[PDB]
RNA sequence: AGCUAAAUAUUGGCGAGAGACCGAUAGCGAACAAGUAGAGUGAUCGAAAGAUGAAAAGAACUUUGAAAAGAGAGUUAAAUAGUACGUGAAAUUGCUGAAAGGGAAGCAUUGGAAAUCAG
RNA sequence: UUUCAAUGGCCCGUCUACACGGACCAAGGAGUCUAGCAUCUAUGCGAGUGUUUGGGUGAUGAAAACCCAUCCGCGAAAUGAAAGUGAAUGCAGGUGGGAACGCCCUGGCGUGCACCAUCGACCGACCCGGAAGGGUUUGAGU
RNA sequence: CUGCCGAAGGCAGAAACUCAGAUCAGUUUUAUGUGUAAAAUGAGAGUU
RNA sequence: GAAGCUCAGACGAGUAGGCAGGCGUGGAGGUUUGUGACGAAGCCUUGGGCGUGAGCCUGGGUCGAACAGCCUCUAGU
RNA sequence: AAAACUUUCAGCAACGGAUCUCUUGGCUCUCGCAUCGAUGAAGAACGCAGCGAAAUGCGAUACGUAAUGUGAAUUG
């Protein structure tokens, strides 16, 4: 199996070598790791939802028909702004919105043991070449050795 | 991994240096040599190329390709236009001569900026 | 990075507690850096601003005035300055305010509750 | 249909060589391949090592060193208490197939393997598994 | 009506908290009290062996230890259950003996070990039962000699006829007692 | 290693896992195209890009 | 996923559990396998399916001759003399 | 009932129209279009 | 006839920590002097309304005017920030300039005329 | 860009030509979430598969992640009203076609996957016999 | 927003695999009386 | 950009319906040594440019503090 | 056949308050706690400041007193 070197405090390099561990040489799947990386990312989540009470707690009653005006409900009462204004409907003016959000939505999702231990061992494998490392975006144009390693 | 490999999820979509637009993409790598992308063109998904910038001049090979420290070897050049041509293309008989042109003509360019 | 449960980092609740606390509260953030030779003689790097303090404007249309204080208008994070005033309309002196933490204090107003305050605070008389 | 519905890139690699080859040989064999590489795992069953086996010995057998290929994956039979010495080339072996394969008997290959010992399919037996299998 | 969730960590966080509340409480001793080794009551789990709620008056009497002594010791009771075979009774005595050997019991009022105490107690410890007593499963046979007249027995001939004479015991039953 | 193990020992801190196995092993498809053993087999190569 | 549905293209458009005696040696570990099966030895390992979470074993599949005592609750016909023939006995266990 | 049609003062009524009592029914011109679906039904 | 912690529930109350939530016609009815103004005999119904500027420094003084205001000034980086105050769209209106017009107007194609931009 | 000249041009949506909506503008506004089932596709494992009911670790935020464990779910066996019984004879049966492969010397020869036509046996439920043996009945059976 | 396929008064499409066929035809000849059978022309035809 | 290049031929109404590829909006993870008080977003415009189109870039003016491309995720789009 | 009028285009000024940016608010989730009253509760009324109408606080000791901590204000 090839070694690596290991590198010290000081930056030099001292005779201890590990050989390459298996993992390194996982099979990289972009694809998959992207797929339950989507997946994961979302367990961390917190649910948010609307007041399940919101435009329903007001009282309006439809006019009914022949009013020479639409037939959505109308708050009653008089002598305010709001008396006669429609409610009860996501066209409405402070009214419910339509399939008002609710809480038990899935924000989490299961993925395979085995789908995650996959793709953790193919990222590990892609951290330890090079040119991924490049794409990824960090600045190693001069760091000594990829996988890098370090005294205890 | 391998070259084809690192091309498969580098070379067509996640890179650092994509540019892409309405239909074109291109390569803001200081080792490309065409600054397109491609199999023949790119680096970090092939073997061993030779690009140059502002002049000096980067070249690989693959037996130390796991050092990133020592990878990419640097050449200066700063006697002449002409003689620059004389070192890019004598450096690279031996090697693929695919990209000599390319090179070259980016040594006329450069050379032209300044 | 804060690793505490006791204490908050959401913006809301941080912008509610300054522009919400009370004078007592407002006296702790109304205060100000010292100067380097009373930072060396006093071994204290800020102290809390009081009236009839000897003060310099360190930064702001004022950047090197200096004059005492007339008052800490807490209920607006302010300071008075004297003859650090504006000319209105009229011509009549308007003061000027200036944040507690712009000013550098170059002279303290010592009795016994402030001489406390240092020997408490890590220093020396 | 030109191109497989998975974003798999090491299958995209397969699919690559084998478009290749069949477009620039006169194998059948390649052309087969290709064909069952865009096939989808519902047109993908598994094979059992148990079927394999059988197939080499059956009848007249002759199965000498004839490789026996398959594009699926080579599950195992634990039913059967001994292996013989096979050699399959195939997309996937299970780990229990891969060991009982390795340990007693022959070998296991990819289909670069395969690409790389008979690219044009000589004495290579094309097995397929059991379709329907409904549920 | 829906019942959602996401206290599901928050749950898991409190109830390791309390765990841990209790440890520190009743640290010189196990925060598990000792279980008996008992065997489901059904053909589908007679094979296995769980944990039982406490002992029995008749395998703490055998044991040596009195039933008024043992909650205060931690070793729990249960009046209702029975020993029905000598199996289990010896097999729930052993776990008693063992946890017994291994218990440690500081002396009260500090001043001499009364009769049962330990004389050293400096080297107490919170350990898990599980640890010193981990129960087991019934014992898988191994491999044993063919047995001769077991090779002759034939097997489901026999369960053939103790299920004819099952299902027709009423009808000899009526024979009998009619005929005499 | 004892964390991830290898395709063939299972790995000591995950209890039955063993390393995934690959599709394709030799994945380097351009120098496996361009290899001795498929440039001996394939017929003549067709002409490239054309004349109209 | 809702940005990949069909509505934003249509904006605008209005108890007994069995055993077959072909998988009773694959219940012995592989160890057992490997020091009982294909020799001969005086002592004969047993096979267990009550404890494995099996009531009664069935009768498809062959068995090589290495005898087996085979423990169970109820038994299968000519599964009996399968074993006999074999070379090894059905023990029942209660 | 007496029918009365609601245009110009008759519109945006909640009870009772202006000047009439007794059984009344009020059209506003638009049931016409599923008053013909009705007749059809 | 009787007692008894724990694991369990918890759109109220009291504290907290958060958020792939809403961003003033949204989010609680209420970001504001909101269960307020206001309506009904009553049970009840129930809004609208956030932003000058860093700092009022909120326009001294003069002139015309009954006053309101305007015009000169003055503060400010800014008054294209003057409280009817961040930015300030459309509908609609006034003025200026260009053009057309005999019972429709709109639009499209080609080109002229005037204006304008470009290689 | 405006405008003129010639040519053409009925007001849009809805509903079966009519009729119904439309004074203008800005903002809001209508196939959503969830439980089950089905097809297809993809990913992981594969006669197995499923961590998140639970436990441990996680200090740097700890509602995440990682690890661990027995039940248990589906599958590995079907049939019978029910007690129940409860599968390779014959390379886990043969015949023909059949992909691919090999052999020569186009074709022939082997060779036969899957699958399809056949086909015998076995598991049963039905009938006769007292397990063997006989049916040309049956099950989305081996 | 654009492109392609495209009806209906059992259809059009999708996938799974036959044969390089005498395999089909909103057709015409030949023979027997609009039916049936066995030359022309066109088309790759198909099956669940 | 093998997800590419190249040559050739035929074809082009389209309702119900089926399939495919793209433009734009809020928020999230990664990236762009990304843009910005020497002026971000927004808005106006008889200016210029691109795309069949959804739309995009830009000049001038106004304006005052944040904003965007690329790959994924997500939806009160 | 010029003006006026009508209409179209552009600049400016109006009308109106959209858009952009913000936000001591809302919503949702999680965690912790158990505390009203005849020793007068929740609620209602009427008053209390140098200049107060509302909001808040308080009760003829009235935008409060005592005690403890801070240490030099409040602010129009």
């Amino acid at each position: 199996r090839p070694t690596v070197s290991i590198y010290n405090k000081d930056g030099s390099v001292s005779s201890e070598t590990l050989a390459l561990p298996f993992v390194f040489k996982a099979p990289i799947r972009p694809d998959l790791v992207r797929s339950v990386h989507t997946a994961v990312a979302k367990n961390k989540r917190q649910p948010y939802a609307v007041s399940e009470k919101a435009g329903h707690q007001t009282s309006a009653e439809s006019w009914g028909t022949g009013r020479a005006l639409a037939r959505i409900p109308r708050v009653g009462g008089g002598g305010t702004h709001r008396s006669g204004q429609a409610a009860f409907g996501n066209m409405c003016r402070s009214g419910r919105m339509f399939a008002p959000t609710k809480t038990w939505r899935k924000w989490h999702v299961k993925v395979n043991q085995n789908e995650k231990r996959y793709a953790i061992a193919s990222a590990v494998a892609a951290s330890g070449v090079p040119s991924l490392l490049l794409a990824r975006g960090h600045r190693i144009e001069e760091i000594p050795e990829v996988p890098l390693v370090v005294d205890d | 991994q391998q070259d084809e490999v690192i091309w498969q999820v580098v070379g067509h979509e996640f890179c650092s240096y994509r540019i892409k637009g309405e239909a074109q993409n291109f390569c803001r790598n200081e080792y490309n040599v065409t600054g397109l992308c491609n199999r023949q063109s790119c680096p970090l998904a092939n073997s061993r190329y030779a690009t140059v910038r502002e002049l000096y001049l980067y070249m690989k090979t693959i037996e130390r390709a796991h050092f990133p420290s020592k990878l990419w070897q640097r050449i200066k050049l700063s006697k002449n236009y002409a003689k620059a041509l004389e070192q890019i293309d004598q450096q690279l008989l031996y090697w693929p001569g695919r990209q000599i042109h390319r090179c070259k003509q980016r040594l006329t360019r450069l050379t032209q900026y300044l | 990075m804060k690793f505490s449960r006791d204490v908050t980092s959401s913006r809301r609740k941080q912008r509610k507690a300054h522009f919400g606390a009370p004078s007592s509260v407002r006296r702790v953030l109304m205060s100000a850096p010292l100067s380097k030779e009373l930072r060396e003689q006093y071994k204290i790097r800020s102290l809390p601003v009081r009236r009839d303090d000897q003060i310099t404007v360190i930064r702001g249309s004022n950047k090197g005035r200096e004059g005492k204080i007339t008052s800490v208008y807490r209920k607006k994070f302010l300071l008075l300055i004297e003859r650090v005033t504006r000319e209105k309309a009229n011509g009549a002196s308007a003061p000027v305010g200036i944040d507690a933490s712009k000013v550098v204090i170059t002279k303290l107003h010592l009795d016994k509750d402030r001489k406390d305050l240092i020997v408490r605070k890590g220093g020396k008389v | 249909r030109s191109k497989p519905a998975s974003e798999n890139v090491y299958l995209k690699l397969l699919v690559k060589l084998y478009r290749f080859l069949a477009r620039r040989t006169d194998s059948r064999f390649n052309k087969a391949i290709l064909k069952r590489l865009f096939q989808s795992k519902t047109n993908r069953p598994p094979i059992s090592i148990s079927k394999i086996a059988a197939l080499t010995s059956r009848k007249s057998a002759s199965s000498q060193n004839k490789t026996t290929v398959v594009v699926g994956t080579v599950t195992d039979d634990e039913r059967m208490l001994t292996v013989p010495k096979l050699s399959i080339a195939a997309l996937r072996f299970t780990k229990s197939a891969r060991a009982r394969i390795l340990k007693a008997g022959g070998e296991v290959l990819t289909l670069d393997q395969l690409a790389l010992r008979a690219p044009t399919g000589s004495n290579t037996v094309l097995v397929r598994g059991k379709k329907h299998a409904r549920e | 009506y829906v019942k959602t969730w996401f206290n599901q960590p928050g749950r898991k966080l409190r109830r390791r908290q309390a765990r841990q509340t209790k440890a520190a409480k009743i640290a010189p001793r196990p925060v598990e009290a000792i279980r008996p080794a008992v065997k489901p009551p059904t053909i589908r789990y007679n094979m296995k062996v769980r944990a039982g709620r406490g002992f029995t008056l008749e395998e703490l009497k055998a044991a040596g230890v009195s039933r008024r002594v043992a909650s205060t010791i931690g070793i729990p009771v249960d009046h209702r259950r029975r020993n029905r075979s000598e199996e289990s009774l010896q097999r729930n005595v052993e776990r008693i003996k063992v946890y017994l050997a291994h218990l440690i019991v500081f002396p009260r009022k500090a001043g001499q070990p009364k009769k049962g105490d330990a004389t050293d107690v400096s080297g107490a410890e919170q350990t898990d039962v599980a640890a010193v007593l981990p129960i087991t499963q019934e014992a898988v046979e191994e491999a044993k000699p063919i047995t001769e007249e077991a090779k002759n027995f034939n097997a489901f001939s026999t369960l053939s006829n103790e299920r004819a004479y099952a299902r027709y015991a009423g009808a000899r039953a009526a024979f009998q007692k009619k005929r005499a | 290693d004892s964390v991830f193990g290898s395709t063939t020992e299972v790995a000591q801190l995950k209890k039955n896992y063993f390393l995934p196995e690959n599709i394709i092993s030799n994945a380097d498809v351009t120098r496996l195209i361009n290899s001795d053993e498929i440039q001996s087999i394939v017929k003549a190569a067709g002409p490239s890009r054309v004349k109209r | 996923p809702t940005h990949v549905s069909k509505t934003r293209k249509l904006r605008g458009h209005v108890w007994r559990p069995t055993v077959n005696l072909d998988r009773l040696w694959t219940l012995l570990p592989n160890e057992a396998r490997d020091k009982y099966l294909g020799k001969n030895t005086e002592v004969a390992p047993v096979i267990n399916v009550l404890q494995s979470g099996y009531g009664k074993v069935l009768g498809k599949g062959r068995l090589p001759e290495t005898p087996v005592i085979v423990q169970t609750r109820y038994v299968s016909r000519r599964a009996e003399e399968k074993i006999k023939q074999a070379g090894g006995v059905v023990e029942l266990i209660a | 009932p007496t029918l009365v049609v609601a245009k110009g003062p008759n519109k945006g009524l909640k009870s009772r129209p202006k000047g009439v009592k007794g059984k009344y029914k009020m059209v506003d011109s638009r049931m016409k279009k599923d008053l013909r679906a009705q007749k059809r039904l």
